């Protein structure tokens, strides 16, 4: 990895994979878990009101 | 695949409920992700295995 | 170790400058750390190498 400026492809792919994975963790907890918990409550309320 | 294959109106109510929950969490998820990425924006140092 | 071994007044001025900078930034660091740790609180998934 010492000649990063000589090999931009592998470097940019490493950055992309890293950003992707840590963002994936925070996403899974926050957005995904909140969806699993809030979604049924919203379905019930909106269907009843409809 | 669900039992709401017909009744497109109620199906739309369900779909729109999902959409509104996701919309409610979207910003908080995004901001939290950018805060979690704050260190990698400064120096996304790459490990040899990565 | 510096040239300010003597002069406890000047030295303590330097020390208090460091102290007030750290005190100023302390809150943002703590809250940001809890936000960044929010995913590992829910599931601190352990990889075989860890």
């Amino acid at each position: 990895l010492t000649n990063k400026y000589y090999c931009p492809e592998v470097f940019l792919d490493a950055v992309a994979t890293k950003l992707a994975q840590t963002a994936v963790l925070f996403l899974n907890v926050e957005m995904l878990n909140d969806f699993y918990v809030r979604f049924p409550r919203e379905v019930e309320a909106k269907l009843h009101e409809h | 695949k669900s039992s709401f294959a017909k009744h497109p109106s109620a199906r739309k109510v369900i779909s729109d409920a999902a959409a509104t929950v996701l919309a409610d969490r979207s910003y908080a998820t995004s901001d939290g992700i950018e805060i979690s990425l704050k260190p990698y924006k400064f120096d996304p140092d790459i490990q040899p295995n990565e």
